[PDB]
């Protein structure tokens, strides 16, 4: 999994 | 001649990069008004041992907020790395004022925190002089983002925060604080890179008076930073870049003194 | 004295990343303090294999990190790349050789070679490498791995594996005996300030299955001497030299695993 | 737990 801003 | 490298052009390390698109976003894709972004330095406090979290890397790590690592930060250091800390920014404090050095600013603050209740419970905070009891902030601060990074090799961790500190109306002189408190800040700022060593006393009816011993790095200039934030996601990135590894490497400056 | 438009800290003195600060201590750690005699020190690019998914390893960080040898944390590298990475990679460096060309930089050097590899055995195993063009021994050695160190690279396709070698040289087998393995071997080769840039194919056939080709990278010192040298400063308080070093090959390796389609 | 050469 990787957050929105990156 | 030496090249850098094979390219003869600067790089971007993996973790400004990262930070960098952080702060990209809640300063330009989805933006806070009132924006405040500060590190602290803490340690990082693994739930289930409630030790210092343990992890099998070997260099400072940025952890990715997806994940639940059962996790907790704690803000604070004894007394005696306080006044380390507090004896290295001095000397540092001094010797920016030689010839050819871009000199240190100073400034010692002395404050109460009050804290005020709300209507549609949440929180308002009133800072004030110990001297004059003069109003120095009356805000509503709310935590936005948080990011962490584990560093194995130092005393610290580290907590980049990103808050809502947005300013609101005085309460009225009627109504009681739900908590007071004293505070200690003694601020150094080097190229509008806010350094703040602050103190924290609580009072208690019942238990001994507690001593909260902090360190926090901050961005002096948003509006500015915003601006290099807003170039970056139009493709000139580099300024931010510039920026965002400066507040970093005084931090891992910081995070490695330790005696 | 000129005022400067900007320092980069506060202290107006450069700080050592700690990435760098930890792979110079395994350097010089099998420089220096227990010394390897033939040493190899390379860097290639690749993947962590989880050994409970057989997929990339996963971890719960944002940036490049080296992980810690102490733990078992069940895992593996494979050195591979598919064709169309490996050619990537390669018109990369291609305009960086011509880009270094020009007045004012350092230029690359460049080659191309194709070698054979005749494995022969022993009471282990020993490696002649042969230049297939005009057939003379390039090499004969008893290669031993000493130790690793792996890079996992969330944000980038590769992942990272620093190795030290051991490559001890070894009289040829005698005398006509048999290799025990064959395989064939491409090399593209570049050089950057003694900073060697490999870039393999590995052709190896079956008697029963297809030929497999395998593509690799390696970035490797080329001054092993020089670099041990540094590394006997750093021991001794001037670390600075080793340190540079380092970050050269390091942001070389960096610029590499960046490379993606 | 950490290796000797660090």
């Amino acid at each position: 999994r990787t957050p929105a801003w990156n | 001649k030496i090249e850098m490298n094979f390219l003869n052009k600067p790089i971007v390390p993996d973790t400004t990069k990262v930070i960098s698109n952080f702060l990209t976003h809640y300063l330009i894709t989805e933006p806070v008004e009132h924006v405040e972004i500060e590190a602290k330095l803490g340690t990082l406090i693994d739930l289930e041992t409630q030790n210092r979290f343990e992890f099998p890397v070997m260099n400072e790590t940025i952890l990715n907020p997806e994940f639940n690592l059962r996790t907790r930060f704690e803000s604070d250091m004894t007394a005696s790395e306080h006044k380390y800390l507090n004896e290295f920014l001095n000397q540092a404090f001094r010797d920016s004022q030689k010839p050819g050095r871009l000199p240190f600013a100073y400034k010692h603050t002395k404050q109460v925190d009050l804290f005020y209740e709300t209507e549609d419970n949440d929180k308002i905070r009133v800072s004030k002089n110990q001297s004059d009891n003069q109003v120095l902030a009356c805000v509503k601060k709310r935590r936005v983002a948080d990011l962490f990074l584990y560093c194995p090799n130092d005393a610290f961790d580290i907590r980049i925060s990103i808050s809502d500190e947005l300013p609101v109306s005085m309460p009225s002189g009627n109504q009681q604080p739900s908590l007071t408190r004293l505070k200690d800040r003694v601020g150094y700022v080097h190229q509008e890179i806010k350094i703040d060593l602050t103190k924290t006393t609580q009072n208690d009816p019942v238990y001994d008076t507690t001593e909260r011993h902090e360190l926090e790095v901050e961005f002096g200039n948003i509006a500015d930073l915003r601006d290099r934030a807003q170039k970056a996601k139009d493709g000139m990135e580099a300024p931010l870049f510039r920026r965002v590894q400066l507040f970093m490497d005084n931090v891992r400056i910081l995070r490695r003194e330790h005696s």
